[PDB]
RNA sequence: UGAUGGAGGUAGAGCACUGUUUGGACUAGGGGCCCAUCUCGGGUUACCGAAUUCAGAUAAACUCCGAAUGCCAUUCAUUUA
RNA sequence: GCGGUCGCCUCCUAAAAGGUAACGGAGGCGCCCAAAGGUUCCCUCAGAAUGGUUGGAAAUCAUUCGAAGAGUGUAAAGGCAGAAGGGAGCUUGACUGCGAGACCUACAAGUCGAGCAGGGACGAAAGUCGGGCUUAGUGAUCCGGUGGUUCCGCAUGGAAGG
RNA sequence: GUGGUGGCGAUAGCGAGAAGGAUACACCUGUUCCCAUGCCGAACACAGAAGUUAAGCUUCUUAGCGCCGAUUGUAGUGAAGGGUUUCCCUUUGUGAGAGUAGGACGUCGCCACG
RNA sequence: GCGGGGUGGAGCAGUCAGGUAGCUCGUCGGGCUCAUAACCCGAAGGUCGUAGGUUCAAAUCCUGCCCCCGCAACCA
RNA sequence: UUCGGAUUGCAGGCUGCAACUCGCCUGCAUGAAGCCGGAAUCGCUAGUAAUCGCGGAUCAGCACGCCGCGGUGAAUACGUUC
């Protein structure tokens, strides 16, 4: 369907059409119920009431013609349902980063003597600009990159879940179900969660190579959810997601009872999560989160 | 206490099913193979008349012997030539319920080479 | 509510024992192999027994408890 | 008496002809009641005869009911025209053909047995006679 | 026997640590230590503290004291 | 092969004499050892079956055959064909080696091991031992086990009578109770 | 969902055969080696 | 019409299958009674009793069996049209 | 009148060929399968007893008994354990043009079919294969859609349309 | 005599017992070989001939089971009739199932080694 | 025979359209009050009437069955 | 957890005629709940609260209670609306 105007105009026009369509289906159902109600009254009347029996069959004919022209209401597209809970509990020091320096061989040092310490059940935002080292730092924590200098210590109470920026955690050759296969989850448990991510029935046997970027993003999120980790290293999670799924993602993360290390250029997503401390790059600045984020962006 | 089934009985159970579709006529006799732990025997039979037209086996004393597979090849050659002498060229090969893999396959190839058409 | 029934399928023997039939004649219509095909007799996809070649029809007993049909050309 | 289960809810009335196939001789009891005619016998009639026999016997001795009402019979209510399917099952009967030994009794003197069987016969709809074991 | 589906299996010698009673048997586990064996052959060795010979049941003599009854305990405590 | 040597040398003459066997062919012998591992937990999570299979393979030296439920059972949440239960069949040298290891090493390590039962016979001369728990086999590694499990080992012999089986097993070494 | 389908010869594009298949069981187009009467030889036919 | 050969499961009969079913024997087992309760082990009703067994029935939609007739056919036989 | 029914398959009624009615007694169908088809090879079940960790009536394992008491996608009947039941390998004959002769039959239809030709699958070969153990799973013509076509083409070449 | 291989309805089977391996068949020894087990050289496949008739297998006895089964009688019934006619009876022809007398622990072929 | 219904103590959702068992009241316990009511905080209480099938998965779809309710069971 | 010191087995000490019902204390053995506490609720304005020991009356034996003693030693009071 093609509308003239902007996104809001489409939403306004669309909402009205589904509203006006819904009212049509309501009235078609009432007339069908009315006839049905009369048909039943005749059906249970005495066989001796000839006229009522006659009228009952006549209305049975109208009822049949009604039920055959009765518009079906389109099934409203179901939205994602996320319930992320940590298996274990966060500590006061989930992650310790001390005097960490790193440079890609042959390139300038991204940061020097970087030292920060997360607190636990904290919303930690790694701010910056494009090509500044945000994704490198997160790769550094997971172990993809070994720090050139310094140490990175995770408390033994800290379980970590990683959402990579470029969706590099999926096997394109395998199917959706095969990707999410875990030793800790049985088949129906996997299917139920994939249904919560809008993968219904044989939609899970589709090869990952044929899915859209947005559908792949849901699979990566499902892997993160299935870990039940208490620390979430998320690198631009709302990318590739439709606007409805983004709001669902942000709202559920806001309620997550664990530590969140997030990177996001989406102003709306960060607001929903309610960041606590922001780490600015390349100028290392562990700061309390606030609309002062804009000041760093300006500067 | 455990009973080991008679291998010959199992062979015959398979052999009945094989014979359901393989049968011997006067002009297209049946080539029947019997495999023992020591020897192997071949017969050319006419089920219609119930008479063995030709016969050979490892006990003919005209087979110098050797490995049982090689003895099977000798039996195949000998039975083929004897059948040819009696005027048989075409036959239908009955594997006696065995697997057409080893000694029986060697015997069948020997018969084919030495003149029996099947 | 009763009152339903299928059309009869006219099964049974269609040729008499000792009768001369042309090749391909249907000898016996049956469900399953109530009688087995014998000499010069084939069995159709739906178990029908027919003569392969012209001859006289003979219903013999196949062993202890089974019947059989053969056609013997003259 | 009513069967615990039935393969078919409704059944043909059937036909009774000739002597009963089996049970024409007294098997368990010392005395038996033999039917000299063929007739349906309802479970009600069987029960009435059995009660009469036991009560006269003072529960002294044993009683066998050789027949059982396997068959069911239906009927149509008054004011129902012909057609519209077979009627709903109404009762149970045993088709008894002459020569059948309907009842047997033992553990009682001959005169008591004869009187008890006489009472049972008057309850039943068939003509009967007494038969002694062999 | 099919190839590349079974776990590794190798002959290995066993010595009873308590007694030294020695026997050769196959195993899936691998022992860094290896010892020689009659026929002049070396195999990995699995020292065993408890074996048939070691365990009291096989020998027929039981180490444990079977404890003491309360009657005798009372007699000992009070010299009676 | 040690157990085989002990059998042929000592046990065979002894049983022949005891039971007055006319021909040596009458001598009872161990035919096969069928170790069965019943795992209903596979219904809840197939990884339990996986680890059971892996542990069984380590113990036995052969990849186990994963039996399947011949019939669906709702009582156990079971579906027909579900891969519940595994087994391994050992014959000849592997059979003898495993039995010898079981007699010597595995059995003593059972907690408060007072021996094995003496009434667990099929009535034909074949024995079955219900192991309550693993970690008695040296290959289990005592730590990889996330869930402790047992098994049922079936010794099948050519003995016509349970008495002959018991004597043969005793002579081969079996701490009956 | 089982549907009637047409197998067409890839060589000559002749709709030679009619069959049916369950879409769920066989999501992708069926392919069979069938005799093409026009070309009078066995060729690959793919559903259309 | 006779002779010969066949196809088929009805009447009858039978219980080899499946239903319905009677009595006896025995009992798995279930029952309430008390002792023992950690409800554990007995001891009970000629308590109720599965399955098994013995004996005895029963059937349009039961059959280990199975007619008389009818039917199909024969280069057949006699008579006939 | 109300209720029920309308086509197709299975059984009983149906009276031992076939056929045979009732608003007679019972049930099923408007599909399913890419293997649950073809072929080659191989295999034999259900239950019971006895023994046995979790585990219990009953999960899995073993010995023995066990001729069918199982299974045969789907109702019933018939049939099948020389399998038509079960497993594996390879494959697509679930082929094209037909078709002597039969069954069924008012017609229209329906059913079976050796065998011939083309070109194939499996198999060493014999040989099997024109779907499935068999019998339901379907709808005349008109009209229209799609693909192909050495057919026609209203003076002729096209086209339109057939 | 034994081994193959067939025909004839198990009168050919089952159970039980006994004898034998001269050859033959068998178990039986192994997995290097082609070949294999949804694990296992148990099976299948291959190589071999130490030991044993223990089992299988052959032979023999056994009527316990299964199997076959005459005659007689009866049920049913074709035909012709009768009666008091939901049924029953007579004449005539046919004639089961059951229960039995009994039969039967197979027979008729071909090939090879003895 | 025609319909309607069986989900916690009660009343209802959730069904259609398969993935997760809730809501209201009430009950138990603790608070507040001189005490009661109201109010505040915790907690309990159902495997969806029952039995079978489809499914990876059934309160949800299919089959039967048992209950409860209303109607009808004969017309000139 | 080298926190915890409940529960429990053994072995002792005492007092007393007597420690089972039913005392305290000790050694070895074990190591429970418990990760700072819902609605609400208690004391205190200074040597006070908080926190640490010491004595004693009852008393054969028996205190985490009561009376008393001393050691260290705060935060806060804007103000009277509730
Ligand atoms: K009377
Ligand atoms: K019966
Ligand atoms: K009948
Ligand atoms: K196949
Ligand atoms: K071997
Ligand atoms: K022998
Ligand atoms: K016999
Ligand atoms: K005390
Ligand atoms: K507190
Ligand atoms: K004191
Ligand atoms: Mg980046
Ligand atoms: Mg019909
Ligand atoms: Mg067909
Ligand atoms: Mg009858
Ligand atoms: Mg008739
Ligand atoms: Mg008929
Ligand atoms: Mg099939
Ligand atoms: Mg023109
Ligand atoms: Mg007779
Ligand atoms: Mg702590
Ligand atoms: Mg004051
Ligand atoms: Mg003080
Ligand atoms: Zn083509």
């Amino acid at each position: 369907s093609i509308y003239e105007g902007d996104y809001y105009t489409y939403k306004k026009k669309y909402s009205e059409n589904q509203l006006l369509r819904e009212k049509m289906i309501i009235q078609q159902e009432k007339e069908v119920k009315e006839l049905a109600t009369f048909v039943q009254k005749a059906k249970q009347a005495s066989q001796t009431n000839h006229a009522l029996k006659r009228m009952g069959l006549e209305r049975a004919i109208r009822l049949d013609k009604k039920k055959k022209n009765l518009t079906k209401r389109d099934k409203v597209y179901k939205r994602v349902k996320m319930d992320i809970k940590p298996n274990r509990e966060v500590a006061r020091t989930p992650l310790k980063v001390e005097n960490v320096t790193f440079h890609y061989p042959g390139h300038p040092i991204l940061y020097k003597d970087l030292s920060f310490q997360i607190s636990g059940k904290e919303r930690f935002l790694v701010v910056g600009e494009n090509g500044v080292g945000k994704s490198t730092l997160l790769k550094l924590l997971m172990g993809i990159n070994i720090p050139d200098k310094g140490k990175i210590i995770f408390n033994d109470k800290t379980d970590v879940a990683y959402y990579s920026q470029e969706l590099e955690q999926l096997d394109e050759e395998k199917t959706i179900l095969e990707n999410v296969k875990s030793d800790e989850y049985t088949d129906w448990k996997l299917r139920a969660t994939l249904s919560n991510f809008l993968f219904y029935d044989d939609d899970v046997n589709k090869k990952v190579n044929v899915l859209s970027p947005g559908e792949k993003a849901r699979i990566v999120l499902c892997k993160v959810l299935l870990q039940k980790a208490n620390l979430l290293i998320l690198d631009q999670p709302t990318n590739h997601l439709d606007p409805e799924t983004q709001s669902i993602i942000g709202a559920n993360f806001n309620l997550f009872e664990g530590t969140i290390i997030v990177v996001s250029h989406n102003p709306s997503f960060v607001e929903q999560i309610g960041i606590n401390r922001m780490l600015i790059l390349p100028s290392g600045n562990i700061d309390n989160y606030s609309p002062e984020l804009l000041e760093y962006y300006s500067n | 206490m455990i009973t080991k089934p008679d291998k010959n009985k199992t062979r015959q159970k398979r052999h009945r099913r094989v014979r359901n579709k393989i049968s011997g006529t006067a002009e297209c006799p049946r080539l029947n193979i019997f495999r023992s732990n020591k020897n192997i025997y071949a017969q050319v039979i006419d089920d219609v008349a119930g008479v063995t037209l030709a016969s050979a086996s490892a006990l003919d004393k005209e087979i110098s012997g050797g490995t049982k597979t090689e003895t099977a090849a000798a039996v195949g050659k000998l039975v083929a030539e004897r059948a040819a002498e009696k005027g048989i060229k075409k036959v239908v090969f009955d594997r006696g319920g065995y697997l057409y893999h080893g000694r029986v396959q060697a015997l069948a190839e020997a018969a084919r080479e030495n003149g029996l058409e099947f | 509510s009763n009152g339903r029934d299928s059309e009869s399928k006219r099964l049974g023997a269609k040729s008499a024992d000792g009768q001369t039939v042309t090749g391909g004649s249907i000898l016996y219509r049956q469900r399953g192999t109530k009688i087995y095909p014998g000499v010069n007799v084939g069995i159709g996809g739906d178990d029908t027994l027919f003569a392969k070649v012209d001859g006289v029809v003979r219903f013999e007993r196949k062993g202890r408890d089974k019947k059989q049909v053969s056609v013997y050309p003259v | 008496l009513v069967p615990k289960r039935v393969k078919h809810r409704r059944e043909f009335r059937g036909k009774m002809r000739g002597e009963a196939k089996g049970g024409k001789e007294v098997a368990f009891g010392e005395w038996g009641l033999q039917a000299t005619e063929s007739h349906w016998i309802t479970n009600r009639q069987i029960e009435a005869a059995r009660i009469a026999m036991t009560r006269y016997m003072k529960r002294g001795g044993k009683v066998w009911i050789k027949i059982f009402p396997h068959k069911s019979y239906t009927s149509k209510a008054i004011g129902v025209r012909m057609g519209k399917g077979k009627g709903a099952p109404e009762g149970w009967v045993s088709p008894v053909k002459r020569g059948k030994i309907m009842f047997e009794i033992a553990g009682v003197p001959e005169e008591v047995a004869r009187e008890a069987l006489r009472l049972a016969s008057h309850k039943l709809p068939v003509k009967t006679k007494i038969v002694k074991r062999e | 026997m099919k190839q590349d589906i079974h776990p590794n299996y190798q002959p290995v010698v066993f010595m009873d640590s308590t007694t030294g009673f020695k026997f050769l048997s196959g195993s899936t586990k691998g022992s860094s230590e290896t010892v020689e064996w009659e026929d002049g052959n070396t195999y990995p060795l699995l020292r065993v503290e408890v074996t048939s010979d070691s365990h009291p049941f096989y020998t027929g003599r039981q180490k444990f004291t079977q404890a003491d009854g309360r009657v005798d305990r009372f007699n000992k405590k009070y010299g009676l | 092969n040690r157990l085989k040597e002990k059998y042929i040398k000592e046990v065979t003459p002894s049983l022949v004499e005891k039971f007055n066997y006319s021909s040596v062919m009458q001598t009872p012998k161990v035919d096969k050892i069928v170790i069965n591992m019943g795992v209903g937990d596979a219904v809840s999570n197939a990884k339990n079956l996986d680890k059971a299979v892996e542990e069984l393979a380590l113990i036995t030296g052969q990849k186990p055959l994963i039996t399947k439920a011949k019939k669906s059972i709702a009582g156990f949440r079971l579906r027909e064909g579900m891969p519940i239960g595994a087994k391994v069949t050992l014959r000849g040298e592997r059979m003898y080696e495993f039995l010898d290891k079981l007699v010597t090493v595995s059995l003593p390590r059972v907690r408060d091991f007072h021996g094995v039962s003496k009434k667990a016979f099929d009535g034909r001369g074949n024995y079955t031992l219900g192991i309550k728990e693993q970690l008695i086999f040296p290959e289990v590694d005592y730590d990889l086990v996330d869930k402790v499990r047992g098994m049922d080992i079936v010794i099948v012999t050519t003995a016509n009578t349970d008495e002959e089986s018991r004597e043969l097993l005793a002579q081969l070494g079996m701490p009956f109770q | 969902m089982r549907v009637n389908i047409t197998l067409e010869c890839t060589s000559c594009k002749e709709r030679n055969y009619l069959t049916n298949k369950n879409k769920r069981n066989n999501p992708d187009r069926l392919e069979k080696q069938k005799y093409c009467p026009r070309e009078r030889k066995v060729t690959l036919h793919r559903e259309t």
